[PDB]
């Protein structure tokens, strides 16, 4: 069923919009081939410059909202392999150099509506081993039994209001733990689609 | 319109061409007004 | 018991060796991520909140000396640091000082919690352009001050001193967990790793059988 | 259709038409579709 | 489930036979290949010269009975395509000529126990477009979800008693709307079988 | 005090925005010199492409709102002359030719946020004499006694919802009836400013 993040319902204690921004969004359906290696998105950057919510976070500079996700991959009963859906707070990536000090830059660290690609999966591109990576709220999508995952995440930040262009509250990761296998005579690409819905937005500031 | 969210997925040895038929009707609050004859093709 | 999070930090260890020549003074920055014993134990958790307390230990080279009135100072975040040994930043009223001889037992001084946000942050993901007061992942809500050791004399000290700093933590509360570091980091303030040679986590064996 | 026939009589009309779809594939196949609708002030959309 | 015709239970207000003619019949199982094009039967002509009911409609010249159908095609889960089961009252076919006046004759208009074959499907061989042909009681048989259709038809005629050799009350049609498709390595012919059961027969007249 | 239009409070019997669009607007302060001759505006065209209300009438195609005006000219006690503030429903202007058939075009009939200029005042540029032009809701602004006029106009249209780019509900006119006179040693230009506030907007339609 659903799985909360750390056991907390998202609520709020500034303007308060309603059901016009309670509508579901739908990002682009990716393609998970035989040798792909993982994606990440870094909410709430990917809801900028899009829709009604984009015109309330681009022109306001205070922000608070908890999300509600729905990850769903569609595949028949002759494919196998399991994904991994985890929600990491404060997701910091680092540059892969060694020395000077080659930073990631900008075009990787804020991907926007197109998700990025992990370079090295085994260490989560941040120096943290994947074997220990189930402390976070996780949910197995396992293509023999179930194909839906429903995580609800409340607002986790120290300061009660932050900006929505500079900062980034958390990130969503998707990793193929078992590689996908199929006998010949089927499709190659199992799509992966995401659904995002803001629960309690509460904006502040003007222009 | 009818956008394609995702590519069709079929397991092996099943044909990959389906067909979506359409329907159509009108609901309960559909009204009409001034009578008029129509445009056929013939006349006898 | 003894596995609670208060006892897990409350041993006090070395942080930094601060030595002076006569320049005549030796400054130092507060940075608890100095060594590697404590950085791996404090990126365990994301948000922390704790009062520190320090202890300075002075040893002259060859060990022990006749007394001198060396002072310790403290600068709060947001104030200018000293430049020379006799400048007028050693006579302000906002900087609390500690006057302690050599031959007396060591000095100890506490520091309260010193951040505008309600917790520390060991992981920031953004840019400080219109932020709190290249630049990826550096927040100004983490600096805690300096110390600026200085000997008190009119001229001609010539002591060739050496100090140490021991740090205890108190009343520490943590928040949301994170997995531990397993790639030996290169820089001091970034999570970088030598990606040409990624090390493993378990030592290898012969095959999958024969446990 | 039939609604498009008996409004070739009766010059003016107003109401609420509905549109229904149904599918004729195999039992194994699975995908998605995004049925969209735009208000009459504009043409069809360009991107998804 | 079941679908009535125009919302009316079949009942009756002459001799009245019973459960000996309440037995089910079973016509011959047709063969629906890749490029077949439709069938029709014209009840109650096909129950003549067969069984107990045949010896009560051949020798009596008054008739009233409402039927109860059960159309059922058997196919596995690797075949696709949908049929169409409709019950048209007063089913009149016309000759396909143009001029003189070439009538259909007899061997097509009364097929008997073997169903006939539509020549031109798109216009129902009667000048009526198939797009509008769901005013009648219809029932989709759709080979991914269900494979049974149960129509019950009461007696629809102006005069309360008619003969049973000249007249014909209605007709049953079966049309493949989507053509049948399968990958190689399966069967070719999905059979189609019909079950007919008279509900309230009430005969009159002698020899 | 205030003067209604035809004795009717503006109210409503679709989306319904609130106090964010109950804010006052302020058009540009004109200049009424010694020999100027009149202005007009044609609401609700002048609130397009401006502000929050502009982003709800450009992207919706149903509209209903009654306005509330406040016309105010500032002048000291050594100037004289009286203006005229009238609110004409269905304000149709016509081309001044004679013949072929020279229409006004577009750049005059929809002035937008800059008001236009009357060519011939005495006949209201529509073939109607100004002497009879107090059937409409009028209000004298007379520079010796008072310098404010407050008209409230409800929604006057036959069809209960119209578009907001094609149609135009009414128009506001300002005419100098007595020409402005002053002794030398003062200012020349008495400014004229307008304040518009929508009362009960109720939009419909999407994009």
């Amino acid at each position: 069923n659903i799985v909360l993040a750390y056991g907390e319902w998202p609520e709020y204690c500034p303007t308060r919009p309603d059901v016009s921004v309670n509508r579901f969004y739908t990002l682009d359906s990716k393609m998970w081939q035989e040798n792909s290696t993982g994606w990440y998105w870094k909410f709430p950057d990917v809801l900028n410059k899009t829709g009604v919510f984009g015109q309330n976070a681009q022109f306001h500079y205070l922000y608070r909202s908890g999300f509600c996700l729905h990850v769903q991959c569609n595949a028949s009963k002759f494919h196998q392999g399991a994904l991994l859906v985890a929600v990491i707070p404060e997701f910091v990536i680092a540059g892969r150099g060694s020395n000077e000090a080659p930073h990631p830059g900008f075009t990787t660290t804020f991907p926007g509506t197109t998700g990025a690609t992990f370079y090295d999966p085994y260490v989560l591109d941040s120096g943290v081993p994947l074997s220990q990576a189930l402390i976070y709220p996780h949910q197995w999508i396992n293509l023999r039994t179930n194909n839906c995952a429903t995580v609800i995440v409340p607002y986790i930040n120290a300061v009660p209001f932050d900006s929505a262009i500079n900062h980034s509250n958390f990130g969503l990761i998707v990793i193929p733990v078992s590689p996908l296998k199929y006998s010949s005579g089927a499709t190659t690409a199992i799509p992966i689609t995401i659904t995002i819905a803001p629960l309690n937005s509460e904006f502040g500031g003007l222009r | 319109t009818l956008w394609y969210q995702t590519n069709y997925v079929v397991p092996p040895e099943t044909p990959g061409e389906a067909y979506i038929i359409a329907m159509g009707a009108a609901q309960d609050n559909f009204t009409l007004k001034i009578c008029k004859d129509t445009d056929e093709v013939t006349q006898q | 018991l003894e596995t609670t999070i208060n006892h897990f930090f409350s041993r006090s260890g070395l942080v930094g060796v601060v030595n002076l020549t006569d320049t005549g003074y030796a400054t130092w920055d507060i940075d608890i991520m100095g060594f590697v014993q404590l950085r791996r134990k404090c990126e365990m958790f994301t948000y922390m909140r704790f009062n520190a307390e320090f202890t300075f230990v002075t040893t002259t080279e060859n060990g022990g000396a006749r007394p001198y009135m060396l002072q310790y100072m403290y600068v709060p975040p947001g104030a200018p640091k000293p430049t020379g040994r006799d400048a007028f930043q050693w006579q302000t009223a906002t900087n609390p000082s500690v006057f302690v001889k050599l031959t007396d037992p060591p000095a100890q001084v506490s520091v309260p919690f010193m951040s505008p946000a309600s917790a520390y942050q060991w992981f920031y993901d953004g840019y400080p352009t219109f932020g709190q007061h290249t630049t990826y992942g550096l927040c100004p809500n983490n600096m805690m001050g300096t110390f600026a050791v200085r000997v008190v004399s009119r001229e001609a000290s010539q002591l060739k001193l050496q100090t140490r700093v021991y740090m205890k933590l108190k009343h520490v509360r943590a928040w949301v967990p994170r997995p531990i570091r397993s790639q030996p980091y290169l820089l001091k303030n970034f999570p970088n790793y030598d990606s040409s040679k990624i090390t493993n986590s378990a030592r290898d064996r012969s095959s999958i059988k024969q446990a | 259709t039939l609604v498009g026939q008996i409004c070739r009589y009766y010059t003016q009309w107003s109401g609420s038409l509905k549109v229904t779809f149904m599918f004729t594939g195999s039992f194994m196949a699975t995908g998605k579709m995004l049925v969209a609708y735009s208000p009459p002030g504009s043409a069809q959309p360009a991107n998804r």
